[PDB]
């Protein structure tokens, strides 16, 4: 209640910090709390900017495949429905 | 080659535009302190150190591509916070005004 | 020659030091470093610093010296002494001027001088990466990695900015 | 020091693919997934050896298979591809998104005649494993041997004899 | 460091660009990067007193790919014996 | 090494005897102060461009930076001395003999 | 170790004794300056702030 | 200045020196020699007078000008070895110009000009931590890259501080002029000692920033710059004259007092190095200093001096001043030597 | 509307970079035959010109160790015509 009364002064007042402060407290906050956030990151590392260098084969990588195409490795059918 | 060809051509263009302008046919025959505001000064520096700041902010396009996405938002807003800080500082210490 | 455009600016990098390190008005010293500033940015945007050159021009130029020029509007001078009207300024700009051309002369018809240190004079050009053929710019990554390396860096950084407006406050209070 | 070696210019001579860089363009997610076994074993030879030198055979493989590659759109789609790496080639940034109807039609074409497939969003940036009989190198930076270390101290902490022996004090 | 905090509490405040073999940006090699990597690691853990003979071939030849003093010497010398013999006729570049 | 080096490395020798020969404006001082960080801006920018010492490059910058940031002080207290005698002439700084 | 005041070695050597001659030398620089604390504050000397 | 304001610029000094204490890089380094600068400047002006101007001006451009030649020794180093660690220099020019650099920064002569005169010219609490806390910075770096530094540079840089020092003491009046030269002559016997035994040089800065910090502390107490103001102490407070008396006999290397004891054993370690005129010199010119601190404790504690007659006013109102620490201090600044093995603790 | 273009314009630049990554082994190959050509033919003029210049070697090193070390510009252009050389130096710098 002492909060609610001293809001309305301000934005009476100085609308123009109100707004500032709501605006810079939202830009703080929000990343924390938006479900979107995870896929930013996942979008930066999914682009390859250099050269994917060719593994070795021993033998005993089942889960790296033998070519682009072979469904071993990493997706991105996330990105394309995304 | 191009941009400094054209850089000399506006810059060339413009000392050419500045002289004929001097010159026509006119047809005839016959190190102290100024006392300025001091407030003057710190609006400069004010606008100096800010600039400085700004310096630091233009890389943040390229930077949200990386992959430590965490630690670059929170440094990237606690560079603009440090900077409204600052603005706080210098308003609330009346520096500001200019009474 | 083409070839020798760094070379080439950095001779006038230098005349425009002796330009006002002989130390004539503050504002004609002020006016030799502007044009040192340009043409050290020149340097730097032929080595592949296209970011590092314009903060030149933003930074350096339009923010550094354009305060050195307005603080001497307001506190050193107004009016200018005329150019080189003292025999210290011109003997000191003509002394640089000399060692300058003589430096000058002899690496262009060896390829080579030695002043005090051996340098090469075949052409900055020689000394250059030779394959180069990624999808972005590697200056721009380094900088744009001060947000994600550079944490340190960017707190230190941040605090002394802030305490130069703190204490410069300070100072001109009286 | 030594001679650098050299190989003759002879045994650098091949048959290059001179084609332009919008034609390597449009072809290159279908050459992706068509050539990527000898491409992929060169690859592997160079940031393994980190010698030009050492891959210059599996280097000419690689132009081998482009060179097939090419004489096989040349030999069934040559109409197809032609509209569409001239659409690529008119944009100053060669974007695809400007020229799906033209790359469809090209996919079609080599889809319905060579049984090839573009491969999807990702796979091209996998990183894949391939089977070499190149053994794997064993000093690729030709390193000398390292400097033995110093002598490691190993023992029982005990007290210094007769404290610090500094001068006249006897603790 | 005087004291060395870094190490004591595991925290890299500016090791990461002390170096140009370190980790970089989207693995971007440095130049000399295999020659400060072999130099480094031939004097690792022996001490400069040591390191300044025993690894004094690395440190030469990391020199040598920093500052390309040799190289420009001996490209130096061809550009010298041809635009001399191009003045005395003997010789002839090709086309 | 390189020419432009010994060029760069001149025009920092130039601002450092500049400095060092004091005349009478103490804005000519900070401007040769100013000269020398310009030259060191330029070497060190050559050099981690030229090595594609990558994450050096932002290093030039943080010099830029702290420097103007060293540069304000230096025209804060000269604006002080400025108001204190009417210029900034250095043999006006001379009670502490 | 690196920056530490006591690494995990020095456990193995006898502690120092609480009658140390040394430590009670240390402990008499200590009451020294409690006298020289009340010196300067004009208090009595010997009595003032035995709590000090 | 705000008390706030005065306590966070005060943060702002120490964490520029921690910072180049930490840190590994060399742009790290530079950055806070630069921090450290930029919040010192304050404190010398808090008083705002022409002379506080004139002593930060003439500060500022030393200490400006010495950073600049750090940072062309980092850049030099960084071509000739291409990386920033802190340590040995790989570069003989780069070697000079950073130890002519920390020589400026540090005051010692011939670049010693402004060590007087901006002391001289601040408070004397300002003059307190530009000669204490500010020489840690410096020394700290000294102790990393002696490896490196050319032996004759640093033997004549100290060898100049001690005479320098000595001589130019003995023409003071001024408290604050009287403690600056002996700051120079200090920083010589820090810095012979580096090339050998950089341990003792620890030792010498944490001795000699424990009985400059009494001095200074003392003479804050009575609100004495001069040393006619310090001769009417006697009539003031007698306690004081005994401390000062005590402190300025350890600041002269007198035995059995703590400050006999780095002079004691730096000189054997240059012996042991098979240096023996170099030690013999710097001792018998250290009794320069000895003579004008027996010159202060006869003007304060041996004798007494004429007083005025307004001075009954002071009896009868007590010292204020915080003095934080005195008692403390001025017991280490004189009762340590049968302590001397403990120097081990900095090894 | 921008959350939805910018993702797509991302999806467009993956696209676009794994062009790139299918076509880099050809490209990597057809550099490495074009630097050892130039480094061959520098070879055979050195050869010639320092025929018989007192105590030199042809070709030799001035490394220590004998690993490959990349070239740098005055190795390859070091003898060849002006333009090339500024179009291989300056080029890409000044093409803007
Ligand atoms: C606690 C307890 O109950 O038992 C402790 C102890 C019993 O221990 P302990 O194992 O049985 O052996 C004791 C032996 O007496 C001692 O056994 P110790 O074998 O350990 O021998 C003592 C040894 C231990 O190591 C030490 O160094 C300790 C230092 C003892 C204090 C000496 C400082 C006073 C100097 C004399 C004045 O001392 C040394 O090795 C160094 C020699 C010190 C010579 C003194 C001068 C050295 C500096 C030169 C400048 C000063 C000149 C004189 C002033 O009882 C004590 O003797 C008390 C210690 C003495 C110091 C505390 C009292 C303060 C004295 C103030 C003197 C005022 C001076 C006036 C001017
Ligand atoms: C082995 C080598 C040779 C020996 C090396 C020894 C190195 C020195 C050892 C440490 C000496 C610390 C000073 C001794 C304590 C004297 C002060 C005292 O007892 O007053 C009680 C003190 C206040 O007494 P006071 O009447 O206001 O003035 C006392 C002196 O005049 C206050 O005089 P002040 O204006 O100089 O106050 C300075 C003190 C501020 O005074 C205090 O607040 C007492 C702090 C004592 C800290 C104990 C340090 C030892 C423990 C290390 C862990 O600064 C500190 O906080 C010291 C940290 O009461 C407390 O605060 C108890 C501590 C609560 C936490
Ligand atoms: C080893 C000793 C090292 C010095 C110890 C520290 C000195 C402590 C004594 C002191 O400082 O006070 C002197 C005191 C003066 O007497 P008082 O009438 O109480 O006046 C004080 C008003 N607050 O005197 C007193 O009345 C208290 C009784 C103790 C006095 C000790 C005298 C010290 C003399 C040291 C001389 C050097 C010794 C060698
Ligand atoms: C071991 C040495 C311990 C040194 C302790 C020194 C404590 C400070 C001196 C005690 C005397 C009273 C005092 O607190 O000093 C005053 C001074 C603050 O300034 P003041 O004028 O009193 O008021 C400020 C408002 N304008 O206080 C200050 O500004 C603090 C300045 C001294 C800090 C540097 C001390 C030397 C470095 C210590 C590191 C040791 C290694
Ligand atoms: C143990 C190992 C270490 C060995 C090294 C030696 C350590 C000793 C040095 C300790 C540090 C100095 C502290 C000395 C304490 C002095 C306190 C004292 O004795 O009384 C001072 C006296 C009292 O004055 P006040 O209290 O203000 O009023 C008196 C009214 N009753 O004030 C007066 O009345 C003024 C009297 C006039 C001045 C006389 C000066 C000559 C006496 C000086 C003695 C101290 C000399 C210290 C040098 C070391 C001695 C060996
Ligand atoms: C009798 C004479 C002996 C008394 C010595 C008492 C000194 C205080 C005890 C500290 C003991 C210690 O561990 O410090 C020693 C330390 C070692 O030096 P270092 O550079 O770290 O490397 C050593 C390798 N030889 O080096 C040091 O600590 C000494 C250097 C002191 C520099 C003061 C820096 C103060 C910074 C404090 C920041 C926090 C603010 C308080
Ligand atoms: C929500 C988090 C988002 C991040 C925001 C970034 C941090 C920026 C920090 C700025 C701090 C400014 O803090 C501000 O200080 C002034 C002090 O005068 C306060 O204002 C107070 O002082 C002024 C004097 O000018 C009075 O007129 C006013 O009546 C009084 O309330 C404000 O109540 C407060 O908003
Ligand atoms: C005066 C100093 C002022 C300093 C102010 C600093 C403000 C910093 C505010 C936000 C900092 C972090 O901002 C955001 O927080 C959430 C918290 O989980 C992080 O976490 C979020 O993204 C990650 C990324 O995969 C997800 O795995 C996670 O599920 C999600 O919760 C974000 O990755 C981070 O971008
Ligand atoms: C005046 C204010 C003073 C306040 C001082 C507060 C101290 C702040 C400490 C900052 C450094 C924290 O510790 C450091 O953080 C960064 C980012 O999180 C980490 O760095 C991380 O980002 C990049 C990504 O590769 C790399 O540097 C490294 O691979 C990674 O670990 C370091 O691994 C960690 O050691
Ligand atoms: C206050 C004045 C400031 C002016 C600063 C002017 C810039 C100074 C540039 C110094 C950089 C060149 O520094 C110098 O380079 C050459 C080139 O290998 C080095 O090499 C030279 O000395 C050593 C001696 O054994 C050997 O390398 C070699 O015999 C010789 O050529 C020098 O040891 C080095 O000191």
């Amino acid at each position: 209640e002492r909060v609610a009364a001293f809001l309305k002064n301000v934005w009476a007042k100085e609308p123009v910090l109100v707004a500032s402060f709501a605006i810079a407290g939202l830009a703080v906050i929000l990343p924390t709390l938006s479900p979107y956030t995870k896929y930013s990151l996942m979008i930066n590392r999914a682009t390859p900017y250099n050269y994917p260098v060719p593994l070795r084969d021993d033998g005993n990588m089942p889960d790296v495949p033998s070519h682009p195409q072979d469904p071993q490795g990493p997706s991105l059918e996330w990105l394309k429905r995304l | 080659m191009n941009l400094m060809l054209a850089l000399l051509t506006n810059f060339t263009l413009a000392t050419l535009l500045v002289i004929i302008a001097f010159w026509l046919p006119q047809l005839n025959v016959y190190s102290a302190r100024l006392p300025f505001s001091m407030k003057f000064f710190l609006v400069a520096i004010t606008f100096l150190l800010f600039d400085l700041e700004i310096a630091l902010l233009l890389p943040l396009p390229w930077a949200s591509q990386t992959a430590n996405l965490n630690t670059m938002l929170t440094m990237a807003l606690f560079l603009i916070i440090l900077l409204a800080v600052s603005l706080a500082y210098e308003w609330t210490q009346k520096g500001l005004e200019w009474t | 020659m083409m070839l020798y455009i760094v070379f080439i600016l950095s001779v006038i990098f230098v005349m425009g030091f002796v330009g006002f390190s002989s130390k004539p008005s503050p504002i004609y010293g002020g006016l030799g470093l502007i044009v040192s500033g340009g043409v050290g940015c020149g340097i730097v945007l032929n080595f592949g610093g296209s970011f590092l050159g314009l903060m030149v021009f933003l930074i350096y130029l339009g923010g550094m010296m354009v305060v050195f020029g307005y603080t001497t509007a307001m506190a050193t001078e107004q009016y200018p002494e005329i150019w080189l009207s003292n025999k210290a300024v011109l003997g000191a700009f003509v002394t640089g001027l000399l060692m300058e051309f003589f430096m000058v002369y002899y690496v262009l018809k060896d390829k080579e001088v030695e002043v005090v240190f051996e340098f090469n004079g075949l052409g900055d050009w020689v000394i250059y990466d030779t394959g180069d053929s990624g999808f972005f710019s590697e200056e721009a990554m380094g900088i744009a990695a001060l947000y994600s390396y550079g944490t340190w860096l960017v707190i230190v950084t941040g605090w002394s900015l802030l305490i130069g407006v703190v204490v410069i406050m300070e100072i001109t209070r009286g | 020091p030594g001679i650098v070696e050299l190989p003759s210019l002879e045994d650098l001579k091949v048959q290059e693919v001179k084609v332009s860089s919008s034609v390597l363009k449009a072809a290159a997610h279908h050459y992706g997934a068509q050539c990527d076994k000898p491409n992929k074993e060169f690859m592997l030879c160079r940031w393994e050896e980190k010698d030009p030198r050492r891959c210059l055979e599996e280097g000419k493989l690689v132009n081998q298979c482009a060179l097939e590659f090419f004489r096989q759109i040349k030999r069934h789609c040559a109409e197809p591809f032609t509209e569409y790496w001239t659409c690529i080639d008119y944009s100053g940034l060669q974007l695809f998104r400007r020229c799906r109807k033209q790359q469809a039609q090209f996919d079609e074409c080599v889809l319905d005649k060579l049984g090839w497939v573009r491969p999807d969003l990702g796979d091209l940036s996998k990183v894949t494993k391939v089977k070499t009989d190149r053994p794997l190198p064993e000093n690729p930076y030709h390193s000398r041997a390292r400097p033995e270390p110093n002598p490691e101290v190993e023992g029982d902490l005990k007290p210094a004899r007769h404290g610090s022996r500094l001068f006249f004090w006897t603790m | 460091p005087f004291f060395d905090v870094q190490k004591r509490l595991g925290v890299d405040l500016d090791r990461w660009m002390t170096i140009q073999s370190a980790e970089q940006p989207h693995k971007i090699p440095s130049r000399c990067h295999a020659f400060e990597k072999e130099w480094i690691e031939c004097a690792h853990g022996i001490g400069s007193i040591r390191a300044e003979k025993e690894c004094k071939i690395e440190f030469e030849d990391f020199r040598e790919c920093l500052l390309r003093q040799k190289t420009m010497k001996r490209l130096h010398a061809i550009r010298r014996q041809r635009e001399k013999l191009i003045k005395e006729g003997k010789y002839t570049p090709p086309p | 090494m390189s020419m432009v080096y010994m060029n760069i490395m001149m025009a920092f020798t130039v601002s450092l005897v500049g400095l060092l020969m004091y005349r009478s404006h103490l804005m000519s001082s900070l401007l040769c102060l100013e000269g020398m960080m310009l030259s060191l801006f330029v070497m060190a920018a050559l050099t981690i461009l030229n090595s594609h010492f990558t994450l050096a490059s932002m290093m030039p910058i943080i010099l830029l930076v702290f420097a103007a940031c060293e540069a304000a002080l230096g025209l804060s207290l000269l604006v002080m001395v400025s108001n204190t005698y009417g210029t900034d002439y250095v043999q006006n700084l001379n009670l502490l003999q | 170790a690196t920056f530490q005041f006591l690494p995990d070695e020095a456990r193995s050597l006898p502690p120092p004794k609480l009658t140390d001659p040394r430590l009670a030398f240390v402990g008499f620089l200590g009451y020294c300056s409690g006298l020289i604390d009340n010196a300067i504050r004009r208090r009595p000397v010997l009595l003032a702030g035995l709590h000090r | 200045m705000n008390p706030i304001i005065f306590i966070i610029i005060l943060l702002t000094i120490m964490l520029g020196t921690i910072i180049v204490m930490i840190s590994s890089h060399w742009l790290l380094v530079w950055i806070g020699f630069e921090m450290n600068m930029l919040a010192i400047i304050p404190i010398m002006m808090k008083n705002h007078n022409p002379r506080a101007t004139e002593a930060s001006t003439k500060y500022f451009l030393t200490q400006s000008t010495a950073s600049m030649l750090l940072m062309m020794a980092v850049i030099i180093n960084l071509m000739f070895s291409g990386q920033w660690t802190v340590m040995k220099l790989f570069n003989p020019m780069a070697s000079m110009l950073m130890t002519m650099a920390l020589a400026m920064k540090l005051g010692m002569a011939p670049f010693h000009f402004w060590v007087p005169e901006v002391t001289q010219g601040i408070p004397l609490s300002s003059g307190l931590i530009l000669l204490t806390w500010q020489k840690l910075a410096p020394m700290s770096v000294l102790y990393q890259i002696f490896p490196s530094i050319n032996l004759n540079l640093i033997l004549t840089l100290s060898v100049l501080s001690i005479l320098i020092g000595g001589w130019g003491g003995l023409n003071q009046t001024q408290l604050r002029k009287i403690m600056a030269y002996s700051s120079i002559a200090h920083m010589g016997w820090m810095t012979a000692v580096l090339p050998y035994n950089p341990t003792m040089t620890l030792l010498n800065l944490i001795i000699y920033i424990i009985m400059t910090s009494t001095m200074f502390t003392m003479f804050m107490a009575n609100s004495t710059t001069t040393t006619l103001s310090l001769s009417h102490t006697w009539n003031k407070t007698p306690i004081m004259t005994v401390l000062i008396l005590a402190t300025l006999l350890s600041m002269g290397g007198l035995p059995p007092l703590s400050g006999f004891m780095p002079k004691w054993m730096i000189i054997q370690e240059m012996t042991k190095n098979n240096s023996i005129i170099l030690p013999t010199f710097m001792a018998i010119t250290a009794l320069l200093n000895l003579y004008f601190y027996m010159r202060l404790t006869y003007s304060t504690t041996l004798t007494m001096f004429p007083s005025t007659n307004n001075m009954k006013m002071k009896w009868q109102f007590p010292l204020m001043k915080k003095m934080t620490f005195l008692p403390t201090m001025v017991v280490l600044s004189t009762m340590m030597l049968p302590l001397t093995p403990m120097l081990s603790v900095l090894e | 509307s921008m959350m939805k273009w910018n993702r797509e314009r991302r999806r467009l630049q993956i696209e676009d970079f794994e062009a790139r990554i299918a076509l880099m082994p050809l490209l990597q190959a057809e550099k490495d035959r074009r630097v050892l050509q130039m480094l061959r033919e520098n070879l055979e003029e050195e050869a010639t010109v320092m025929k018989d210049v007192p105590g030199w070697k042809v070709g030799e090193s001035v490394f220590h160790t004998t690993r490959w070390v990349t070239p740098m510009m005055g190795e390859l252009y070091g003898l060849r015509a002006s333009e090339e050389v500024l179009s291989a130096t300056y080029g890409f710098i000044w093409y803007t």
